[PDB]
């Protein structure tokens, strides 16, 4: 349970950093 | 005077917001993604302030402005600025932009700014016109990214008729519209429409309709947390309707937790109050907390001395806090829900008796719960131990209530299921997270 | 044997050169290098004459490959 | 002839269903969660101070759930198998 | 996204008080004296 | 005081003694990984803002 | 035309089915 | 013309059930022919607003009251099914046409009977939905309804010996027959609660307990519940709690459950 | 008429969320394959 | 209002007009109060199950529609076609395009299995599926451009309904060619290739 929550974090995380590199592309290129 | 042009700014930086909402929209509509619909719908209530008549005459002015009946239903609806010095043409469509027709959601989130501004004007008739056209527009749209609008309307179609205070010539058209989107597979509309419904059917009282509902419908896991707990709000009222308690309590808490933050007072108190009454229905002391906090210190006052009243055991004070407060009970739709507890006290005492003693004899408990016999405590504690509130026998031999002796639980299976339960949800998110990832092309 | 599968793609798209270089966009990074000749020529098949610009666009880098 | 060279490292039958020294495996899990432990601290450190850890973190989690599911796996095989 | 369909409708401590501080009884040392004259006799 | 591991039965007279499980180590250290990764949550929570 | 987009949405699920099970495959035998 | 002639005709046949049956000796057959014609008759006058002119309002009255003597006719010859689709047509006629037909005692007597019926079918849940129906004054104020609701109150306290000194309380035999049930329904679950709650029982307490007057009242549930006498006169619950799955590892349940697990942790998506 | 416009439109969003699945699975073997060169 | 559904246990009755009269009323309130005849279920079942009721069609009428809100249209489709002309003829509401939706669905995939084995192997189709897929052919042939009616056609072999669009007014000839651009694009089964390969050329 420990490690599966370590990853679900760690899957979050990148999620959250995926989303706001994609959002700063996107207004970037304007 | 400058605080006629502070206000005429504040308007056209209104303007620019909508304007990034309507292209939002339109973005979303060739991008072949529905989320920038929830985000422009997210912004959506931030700028259902900020706006006055002016405001909505140049958003129409500016949009639309194809000669079409929709120029010929929305303007008379709302007044018109005199010839203002600063006629800045607002043209967000140019030339060919102007001349192919608005997309649905464009449309609709402008006749959406519409009705919001007229119940902002507190004249409801007035939206009620508007409000009927829009959704005989968009009841034939098949737009899977207008379902997302199509949802927030409908919340705001029902919310007028809440102000008209009629919520029966609806319940037809509803019923008719959240089956269309349960064909057409929708998340967010079913799950808003379900929400509606149930309010109508808990406003008008017909209980056993929603349990009915409920029983049959299926609420969309993937669905917003308002929705959501909405939803678990009223689901938590049916059940401890059905006297399904603990699941109620469950349920409530369930809604509470997926409360907004601090964003919605009134919802958070009536979940706190409903919360309130059903764990006293159970036998459990709440929260102390809840009580102390700034804002449902006064709203939930009452349900302090209800729970002092029952906590101290002095059904006086609970008949005395019924003739005073018990009234406001009835606006709060939980008066049933009260006298069950006046008639369900004496589970509490018999719950603190479990907790605190393990072997304690019916006479004593009889004395402790100042039961008149100790043949009725026998009845009471028999019964509790029945309705899965208590966790002892008692040996009738020579009446001793025994209470089940506690094993060691971790050389039992129930961490393992536990942790089967916390292993899944874990996983489960790991799979959500990753499964979108949202690289763009 | 991979180098003929991938080709194969070119004798089964042809008809419709437009799927073509969805599914060869990344046959073209493959770890080993037979898969990836594979890939052109499965490219190089598919769209007759085309002037695609999207089976161009991948064997654009690809003939910078440091495999011959 | 490629079949009977496979024939070398083939683990035997009796691996498959074998036991790690549970005294061993005890040790093993408390190891690899206290590197975990430092590991999550240096994750928090760098995620804090953003605006590897990951890659371990995620090494040690592969390996620890592995290594437990396995373990747990071959004790209900083996309880169910031999009665 | 707020839930305005529910309308949102001395004392000021910071301590947090617990249940039985609401209880009512008697001192302690009134138990204490009461109990200790009681067991004496 | 923490001395010699025991507890007595006061109601037939006994005092027990054990050998004083250790605390197994996994468990306290799970324990803090899962403050830590509160923490973690907590930054996340910082982050995220950005939408 | 209105059958004409039936049929290519058929088409291209089940192209993209086709790409997703190679890709899995092939992410598969990359982690081996 | 002809719906006035239809609603004339059936004010006749209402008349005549009302004779038959404010007579002391309402002959259950001819009262039930003469409900099912006028039943026939209301089909035929209306049963939904549907169309917007205005109903005759003593057409409203004449197919409530009807629905009322069918509902009080149903008791008499204790048939269950009569009594709930009567209560349920009703339900209507009182709901909906609450705003323009008054209110007569009836209903309430009804209205309670329906909740007392709950009790006797041990519908806990439908009679709290039920009592939310009804409006707040007249849950304490009318007597009708005040007993089924003090009967349930009881009930959910445990005070049984409350509900069957209470059972002499009633205003009306209607109240009485599904007061039997209710006792029937009570002491099942005392049955019940015995089960869950103790191990061991006597039969000389048993009977204070269940408040049977005679030990082969007793004797039906030994028979009916078929509760195994021990070597002393002691019924033996120990049978029904026991201690199982505390013994067997289920491994095959858990050994799917890590496998499931293995299945999401190796899934490519 | 109905028909084609219903099967359509689930179709247009299965293939959709297809595509973006799609996508992002090419992304993760894009990753997997650099490292694998690395 | 109308706020109770007491109506179902008229069906719980003998007389035959009380149960007509019952089905006639839920038909009329079956799209607002599914909640509770979702429950009723095998009353109304029966009514269709004995051949003596004198108004099985209705009750069958009602229970497609009751399933058809539940949801689980595999029953709502059989109870449905069990019904007959007011059924689905009327081809007015929202549910009915439903069913027909999803029921000539079902006459397709069955035609897809005929046409895998038509050595008198071939499943039989009730000729009341059969009449209300041609119904629908005539009904969009009739409405509007017949393009609509070729393309359901060639999903579901039929070759007469095929021959009998491009033979009717059919505007102009070029939307055969048409035709033929799909028997040459979006179609590849070589079996139905010859067949409507064979109609083409005789139209020709």
């Amino acid at each position: 349970y420990l490690a599966s929550l370590i990853r679900s974090v760690v899957a979050l995380h990148n999620l959250i950093n995926n989303k706001i590199a994609n959002r700063d592309a996107e207004k970037k290129e304007g | 005077a400058a605080a006629e042009h502070s206000q005429r700014e504040l308007d056209t930086v209104t303007l620019e917001d909508i304007k990034e909402h309507v292209k939002q929209l339109e973005k979303a509509v060739s991008g072949k993604e529905p989320r920038f619909v929830l985000r422009a719908l997210r912004m959506l209530p931030s700028t259902s302030r900020r706006l006055n008549h002016y405001v909505l005459y140049k958003a129409v002015q500016g949009f639309f402005t194809s000669n079409n009946a929709t120029r010929d239903f929305l303007l008379p609806f709302l007044e018109e600025p005199m010839d203002t010095e600063a006629d800045l043409q607002f043209r967000p469509r140019t030339g060919k932009a102007a001349s192919t027709p608005l997309l649905p959601e464009v449309e609709a989130y402008l006749q959406l700014l519409v009705v919001i501004f007229m119940m902002n004007s507190k004249r409801y008739k007035e939206a009620q016109k508007i409000s009927d056209d829009l959704m005989q527009k968009i009841s034939t749209q098949n737009r899977r990214a207008l379902d997302l609008v199509a949802a927030k309307c409908y919340y705001y179609h029902a919310r007028v008729y809440e102000f008209l205070d009629k919520l029966d010539v609806v319940r037809s058209f509803l019923h008719a519209r959240l089956r269309t989107a349960t064909l057409r597979h929708d998340a967010d509309g079913q799950a808003t429409l379900l929400n509606l419904l149930l309010r109508n059917y808990l406003h008008y009282s017909l209980y056993d309709q929603a349990e009915k509902l409920v029983s049959k419908s299926v609420f969309p896991e993937q669905a917003n947390n308002n929705e959501w707990a909405r939803y678990l709000y009223y689901t938590g009222r049916i059940k401890a309707i059905q006297l399904e308690y603990s699941e109620a309590r469950r349920t409530m808490t369930n809604a509470l937790r997926k409360a907004p933050q601090h964003t919605a007072v009134g919802f958070k108190q009536t979940v706190h109050k409903l919360l309130i009454v059903v764990e006293l229905l159970l036998g459990e002391i709440p929260d102390r907390l809840q009580f102390r906090q700034p804002s449902l210190k006064r709203s939930l006052m009452p349900y302090f001395l209800l729970t002092q009243a029952v906590r101290t055991g002095n059904l006086a004070k609970f008949n005395q806090v019924l003739d005073q407060f018990g009234e406001k009970f009835q606006a709060d739709g939980t008066y049933t829900l009260i006298i069950r507890l006046r008639h369900n006290v004496i589970k509490t005492g018999v719950r603190m008796i479990s907790l605190s003693y393990s072997r304690i004899s019916l006479a004593d408990i009889a004395q402790k719960l100042q039961l008149d016999s100790p043949e009725d405590a026998e009845f009471i504690v028999a019964k509790a131990i029945r309705d899965g509130v208590i966790e002892a026998s008692i040996n009738h031999e020579k009446g001793y209530v025994q209470s089940k002796e506690m094993i060691d639980i971790y050389s039992t299976r129930e961490p393992q299921l536990a942790f089967h339960q916390r292993i899944s949800f874990c996983l489960d998110i790991h799979n959500m997270s990753v499964k979108a990832m949202r690289f763009p092309p | 044997v991979r180098r003929a599968a991938v080709e194969s793609l070119g004798f089964i798209l042809f008809r419709t050169p437009e799927q073509c270089p969805s599914v060869v966009s990344l046959l073209s990074e493959s770890y080993n290098p037979h898969v990836r000749y594979g890939a052109a020529m499965a490219l190089g098949i598919c769209c007759a004459g085309t002037g695609n610009k999207e089976a161009i666009n991948l064997l654009e880098p690809m003939t910078n490959d440091p495999v011959n | 002839e490629q079949k009977m060279l496979l024939n070398l490292h083939k683990k035997s039958w009796m691996e498959g269903l074998t036991l790690q020294d549970y005294s061993e495996h005890c040790k093993h899990n408390e190891s690899v969660v206290k590197e975990m432990l430092e590991l999550a601290k240096n994750y928090n450190k760098a995620v804090e101070e953003e605006d590897d850890p990951k890659r371990h973190l995620e090494e040690h989690v592969d390996v620890l759930m592995t290594s437990n599911i396995v373990q747990c796996l071959a004790a209900m095989l083996d309880t169910v198998v031999f009665k | 996204d707020e839930f305005e369909e529910f309308p949102a409708e001395e004392d000021a401590h910071v301590w947090e008080d617990n249940w039985d501080d609401d209880n009512v009884e008697d001192d302690f040392s009134n138990q204490l004296r009461a109990e200790l004259e009681k067991h004496g006799y | 005081d923490k001395k010699f591991h025991g507890i007595l039965d006061q109601g037939e007279g006994v005092l027990i003694i054990f050998d004083e499980p250790p605390v197994d180590k996994t468990y306290e250290a799970a324990l803090e990984t899962i403050q830590n990764m509160s923490k973690v949550v907590d930054s996340l929570y910082n982050k995220a803002k950005k939408l | 035309d209105l059958y004409s987009r039936y049929k290519k949405l058929q088409q291209e699920l089940e192209f993209l089915e086709v790409q997703e099970e190679y890709i899995k495959d092939e992410q598969k035998n990359l982690k081996k | 013309a002809t719906s006035g002639a239809v609603l004339q005709a059936a004010t006749g046949m209402y008349e005549q059930l009302k004779g038959e049956w404010n007579r002391k000796s309402p002959n259950l057959s001819k009262c039930g022919e003469e409900l099912g014609r006028l039943k026939l008759v209301l089909l035929e006058l209306n049963f939904l607003p549907t169309t917007g002119t205005k109903l005759t309002k003593q057409q409203l009255i004449l197919a409530r009251d009807i629905l009322e003597i069918g509902a009080q006719w149903s008791i008499l010859r204790k048939d269950i099914p009569s009594f709930e689709r009567y209560m349920a047509q009703l339900k209507c006629y009182y709901f909906d046409y609450k705003e323009q037909l008054p209110e007569s005692a009836y209903m309430h007597q009804l209205l309670g009977l329906n909740l007392l019926f709950l009790l006797s079918q041990n519908r806990v849940a439908e009679f709290h939905t039920e009592l939310e129906r009804l409006p707040a004054k007249d849950i304490q104020t009318n007597v009708y309804i005040k007993h089924p609701v003090s009967l349930e109150q009881y009930l959910m306290e445990g005070s049984y010996n409350k509900v069957f000194l209470a059972k002499g309380n009633i205003p009306a035999e209607s109240y009485t027959f599904f007061i039997d049930i209710l006792l029937d329904t009570i002491r099942d679950e005392i049955a019940g609660c015995i089960e869950k709650a103790y191990e061991k029982i006597l039969f000389t307490e048993a009977t204070r307990i269940l408040f049977f007057n005679t030990p082969k009242k007793m004797t039906d549930y030994a028979k009916k519940r078929g509760w195994v006498l021990g070597p002393n006169n002691y019924y033996s619950f120990a049978s029904q709690q026991q201690k199982p799955e505390d013994t067997t590892i289920p491994s095959t349940e858990l050994a799917k459950q890590v496998i499931e697990y293995a299945r999401q942790l190796e899934m490519i998506v | 008429r109905q028909y084609y416009l219903s099967k359509i439109e689930e179709l247009q969003l299965i293939v959709n969320d297809k595509s973006q699945n799609l996508r992002r699975l090419q992304a993760q073997r894009n990753e997997l394959n650099a490292k694998v060169r690395l | 209002i109308t706020s109770a559904a007491g109506i179902i246990s008229l069906l719980d009755e003998d007389e035959p007009q009380l149960k007509e009269f019952a089905l006639h009323k839920l038909n009329a309130v079956v799209n607002d109060f599914w909640a509770e005849i979702s429950e009723s279920v095998d009353k109304i079942e029966v009514l269709y199950e004995d051949e003596g009721f004198r108004s099985r069609q209705f009750a069958a009428l009602v229970a497609s529609k009751v399933f058809y809100h539940l949801g689980a249209f595999e029953e709502s489709l059989n109870y449905a076609l069990g019904a007959g002309d007011l059924f689905n003829v009327n081809d007015n509401s929202e549910y009915v395009e439903t069913i027909i939706a999803k029921c000539i669905d079902h006459y397709t995939k069955q035609c897809v299995e005929n046409a895998d084995l038509p050595e008198g192997e071939k499943k039989p189709i009730d000729q009341r599926l059969e009449g209300i897929v041609n119904k629908m052919f005539q009904r969009c042939l009739d409405d509007h451009k017949y393009k609509q009616a070729i393309g359901i056609a060639l999903e579901t072999r039929r070759l007469d309904v095929f021959e009998k669009t491009i033979l009717e007014s059919n505007d102009v000839p070029g939307m055969l060619a048409y035709s033929l651009k799909l028997c040459m694009s979006l179609m590849q089964n070589k079996q139905f290739r010859n067949k409507v390969l064979r109609v083409l050329v005789k139209i020709y």
